[PDB]
DNA sequence: ATCAATATCCACCTGCAGATTCTACCAAAAGTGTATTTGGAAACTGCTCCATCAAAAGGCATGTTCAGCTGAATTCAGCTGAACATGCCTTTTGATGGAGCAGTTTCCAAATACACTTTTGGTAGAATCTGCAGGTGGATATTGAT
DNA sequence: ATCAATATCCACCTGCAGATTCTACCAAAAGTGTATTTGGAAACTGCTCCATCAAAAGGCATGTTCAGCTGAATTCAGCTGAACATGCCTTTTGATGGAGCAGTTTCCAAATACACTTTTGGTAGAATCTGCAGGTGGATATTGAT
């Protein structure tokens, strides 16, 4: 499926930003998980602001608010 | 000759490397798809405008980034340089995120 | 014939900001002098953000503000980073550190 | 029609600190999040320090108060410096 | 010398209590935050609210603008029973006047 | 005739004062007929909610008066009003009795 | 006439209570340089919550901090406390 | 003949016992004190509503027990059963305290 | 540490495309000059609530002894995770067009805000009630030694 | 597989401190009747947005080989828990002076409410520039071997 798309390779290379060196190959699985939990959350949050809007699009500042409200602020696409 | 770096250089290499760069590390359109699908669940006949769509990947590798370098130390708690999933338990758990 | 930001000696806007305060559901009434402290503290804190990645530009060899230069300029200093520790940084990027245990040798 | 930013006056402030350097059109936004969430944390505050006072108006004392309360040490003292300058030369002025 | 009444939640929060114990009674401290708890909620919500209306540059807060703000801030389920329960007080509200 | 907002929307909590607190507090300018009922209907539901499951608690514990420790015990074993009240602090509340695995002696 | 002097006060955290916080933690063994650790750690606490509640004392032209002071204090720190007025 | 709990026995005892209570922890006039010593580096001539005093050990006494359930966890993490000022550290650390 | 040989990096230069700066204009904000409002700062002052102070009592904090069991130091083999070259395919990306919609306008009926004028519901102490906090003494576990 | 030593539970009791009920004013709901707004409900734009298309290109999936790391097993000094003797100072209970909230009145400096009158800041085409992305050719770093 979809989440599958979010490859090792590319878990791994987050992983490099983040100074890790040696990773267990079992990482890769629950990454995929913690981030779908992430991103579940968010868009949740995002799409109830869309349909608060009366709209069948996203914005991205519906994705800022989102953020916003959930404790992780994001600048860079606000206003 | 065929030629080979010793374990753990290469890794230290891109680490560097990384941490100079900038640029989104998960590829555009797996994510797109996966931002889509997740999101029809939600609503259907849903559109993304292309900031949105990229404003979520911002913060999801900014999360994510997060999250490894709190994990890193659990594993370095350890007396390890492996991390592991109990790591990356214990940073959620720690975050408050899902204890 | 003469505007409230250079009245107090701003950039910002203190017209703005003074509708902005009116505007955002604060309080009732909003005072006369609140908009020009207002956007003074606004006006010094996007200099000192600004000198600071200034500072970082140029250290990278170049001449135009990016965002690197502004994460770089922000993760340096203890008092910014305190400030905007729960802020995300779009194409910012992490400082480049790493744990000594996975140095080699 | 027109949205408006901060853009102008973040520049207008770019140049005087650096007249060397320019600022790239997403790093200009960047800094125009800052300025309007740092705004509204402050006005926040403000509106909520009026309110456990039972006042019906936010003054240069409630946005100072205010900014002691978000702003770290260092950067605190040198806001309210900045913040009481700029109020008492528009007072002084007319 | 006369007091100027400080209004509370309590008689309210008392009822409820006894609707679904009216075996139970409750401990001032009890009480108090029960009473801390109403007022937190009422804020969060009002909050969302207040923005919530900001976005769609909308002067007035409607009972819709509460609802979204609602499920943003509660969990599934309380949040749907939540939802339930103002629908179902509000076309109640309605239908008398 | 006298009849109540509170009572209108069949409710305890009070509609009025609810809508005077919403008008007096800096949240908009004008307030819907709707938002206090509908902000009384939930502030309610959720005080039963937790009244419930408080007063279990008590009854668990052989009391008859719900004292902080119930409230505590009500919310930090319910999955979602532990979820709602993650950041907050209940004075006299205790904690939830847990000890790890590992500690216990075998 | 004159106030008594206050000092060297974050020795009333006696080792026994320390102790008996981190049972309540849930803490089987302890070691000796967690007291004084501790110690740092509830001041640096304790320090930032009562200079934001003075905060708000002074703003209020008070000099009584009130249990609402501290509240607001410890809420805009991101720890709401349930128990002493909202 | 003499008898003695073996090591371990009466701290289980002791979780056991606070646990299941709710009482404050810290002594009350000692905690005052340091209250009344912390706020005067702050002002002068402060006065405290005995609530205000409370409250704050309220949070104090809370914050403290938060902070060493995730301490414990660090401890457990790194295959012990001693808290260790490392321990604290880690938690602050990934609790974001300070980093 | 030298001795040598793949690969990695780093510098200095270089041509251009993508953006960035610079220029030329107009509704909508901002600044003004009045006409009022109005909040809240000052000036008493009735009164909770804080700060001391004292005096007596045991609940605990301190400090010492002492040995059990934990943490740390060491060793080591099994095997997991890194590096590497291959082979393949999914992602990129570049228009190209059609259409779904955000984003704006133009009214109006519905809903809300006012301004007063009555009508209760809540609240603040007094007046009663009643959990349960503490204190005992025997049954039931739990724990640790022969 | 047992008993001796403590700690844990559970019931039953009894007066008070704290909860509940009872009464009585007043701030605040509620009921009416004008006097505004506003949030939509339709008609239509221009626009970003999905859907393809069609190659090309790196980026990914596999499999092989093995370095080196994680986990296991053992060992031991010495740290930290359990227990005890001592007496300190915290906790309790009561009283008192007065500092400082809190509550009302009184009254201007300050803010709002208009009504126009400027001015600025936004938008859409216009006009240079800064890096990016490659290109050598020069030391560096990492690794295999006397
Ligand atoms: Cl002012
Ligand atoms: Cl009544
Ligand atoms: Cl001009
Ligand atoms: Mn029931
Ligand atoms: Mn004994
Ligand atoms: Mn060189
Ligand atoms: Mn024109
Ligand atoms: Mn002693
Ligand atoms: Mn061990
Ligand atoms: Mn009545
Ligand atoms: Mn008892
Ligand atoms: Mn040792
Ligand atoms: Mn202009
Ligand atoms: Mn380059
Ligand atoms: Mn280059
Ligand atoms: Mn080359
Ligand atoms: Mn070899």
């Amino acid at each position: 499926d979809n989440i599958q798309g979010i490859t090792k390779p590319a878990i791994r290379r987050l992983a490099r930003r983040g100074g890790v060196k040696r990773i267990s190959g079992l990482i890769y699985e629950e990454t995929r998980g913690v981030l779908k939990v992430f991103l579940e959350n968010v868009i949740r949050d995002a799409v109830t602001y869309t349909e608060h809007a009366k709209r069948k699009t996203v914005t991205a500042m519906d994705v800022v608010y989102a953020l916003k409200r959930q404790g992780r602020t994001l600048y860079g696409f606000g206003g | 000759k065929p030629h080979r770096y010793r374990p753990g250089t290469v890794a230290l290499r891109e680490i560097r490397r990384y941490q100079k760069s900038t640029e989104l590390l998960i590829r555009k359109l797996p994510f797109q798809r996966l931002v889509r699908e997740i999101a029809q669940d939600f609503k259907t006949d849903l559109r993304f405008q292309s900031s949105a769509v990229m404003a979520l990947q911002e913060a999801c590798e900014a999360y994510l980034v997060g999250l490894f370098e709190d994990t890193n130390l659990c594993a370095i708690h350890a007396k390890r340089v492996t991390i592991m999933p109990k790591d990356i338990q214990l940073a959620r758990r720690i975050r408050g995120e899902r204890a | 014939s003469k505007s409230r930001s250079s009245r107090a000696g701003l950039q910002f806007p203190v017209g703005r900001i003074h509708r902005l305060l009116r505007k955002g559901n604060y309080a009732e009434r909003i005072g006369a002098g609140a908009p020009v402290y207002l956007a003074a503290v606004l006006e010094y804190l996007t200099a000192e953000i600004l000198e600071l990645a200034g500072n970082a530009s140029r250290d990278n060899k170049k001449t135009r503000i990016i965002p690197r230069h502004l994460q770089l300029a922000i993760r340096n200093d203890e008092e910014l980073n305190k400030l905007l520790g729960g802020v995300t940084i779009a194409q910012g990027g992490v400082l480049p550190n790493i744990q000594a245990v996975l140095l080699p040798k | 029609t027109r949205k408006e930013s901060y853009s102008i006056y973040i520049y207008k402030v770019l140049k005087q600190v650096h007249p060397d350097t320019g600022i790239s059109s997403k790093a200009m936004s960047i800094m125009n999040s800052f300025v309007t969430d740092i705004f509204e944390r402050i006005a926040s505050e403000a509106s909520r320090l009026a309110h456990y006072s039972k006042r019906s108006t936010i003054s240069s004392r409630e946005i100072q108060t205010a900014v002691r309360l978000l702003l770290p040490g260092e950067l605190a003292k040198h806001a309210v410096s900045e913040g009481t300058k700029a109020v008492t030369k528009y007072t002084s002025s007319k």
